[PDB]
């Protein structure tokens, strides 16, 4: 059924995400992906959240069954994946999502989200004000997230039949070479649209 | 004069612009532009987000100024 998309907004998301059990992580825009730029993003950073034009057992994954809902699965990847090293609050939505789901597939677990009411309800007191019905019924931007899972470069989209690997990183090389990705794998197949948006996740 | 506005994808647009015009004046020329509506962007100068009431002058934004654009997506 018809979910407001999310917007690409860090304080929104990390309004979302207490909200949801996790307070312990931020959000912040990147401006560019040059080294420059790069630079400035406070370190470590945990992940990449990236708005588009539209062998892992180690890896925590959710496929996407509600059309609007990919700026809510990009948190779950995102906090479903950190869940070592930034623990959830006790019996909050998502301590309690990721509990119930653990054992569950993918595909099972995507279809646990279209029953979760608290989630849902969470999703729209964040989305931020739409004007008319094409803000919520004619979305052309995909919501995805870059996580470092085993020292290699995860990428995570509910719309896919797995994670991507794309590559090593060490360090705090992370970044960078999220960077490069990005720059290559989409920006540069993207001629003439300038609809993209990126954030880093960094410790609050 | 001339300011350039600088997007993530790394695209340098060039404005032409006066050191009275409001950051909504500006933002309305890259939607001239570039078709991205006003309520989307956000400009960066210096490191602080300019806000949309005050001029370029207010900022002392010069010639050959260069900003940068976020853009608040719905995803
Ligand atoms: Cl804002």
């Amino acid at each position: 059924d018809i979910w407001t998309p999310l917007e690409s907004n860090p304080d929104s998301l990390y309004l979302y995400s207490c909200k949801l059990g996790q307070s312990k992580l931020k959000f912040v825009d990147i401006y560019g992906f040059n080294n420059d730029l790069l630079d400035m993003i406070p370190q470590p950073v945990q992940a990449v959240i990236f708005l588009y034009p539209v062998n892992f057992d180690n890896v925590w994954f959710i496929k996407q069954y509600i059309p609007n809902s990919c700026g809510t699965i990009a948190l779950l990847h995102l906090y479903g994946n950190l869940r070592n090293k930034f623990e959830l609050d006790k019996d909050s939505v998502l301590d309690d999502f990721f509990n119930k789901v653990n054992e569950m597939s993918a595909e099972k677990r995507g279809q646990e989200l279209k029953n979760n009411k608290s989630i849902e309800n969470l999703h729209h007191e964040f989305c931020g004000q739409v004007e008319n019905r094409d803000d919520i019924l004619d979305v052309d931007t995909h919501f995805i997230v870059f996580v470092q899972i085993e020292g290699k470069i995860i990428e995570l989209d509910g719309r896919k039949d797995h994670p991507t690997v794309h590559c090593f990183t060490n360090g705090d090389n992370f970044l960078y070479d999220t960077g490069k990705i990005i720059q290559d794998k989409f920006i540069e197949k993207c001629k003439d649209d300038l609809r993209f948006s990126a954030l880093a996740v960094i410790p609050n | 004069m001339q300011i350039f506005v600088k997007t993530l994808t790394g695209k340098t647009i060039t404005l032409e612009v006066e050191p009275s015009d409001t950051i909504e004046n500006v933002k309305a020329k890259i939607q001239d532009k570039e078709g991205i509506p006003p309520d989307q962007q956000r400009l960066i100068f210096a490191g602080k987000q300019l806000e949309d009431g005050r001029t370029l002058s207010d900022y002392n934004i010069q010639k050959e100024s260069t900003l940068h654009l976020v853009l608040r997506l719905r995803g």
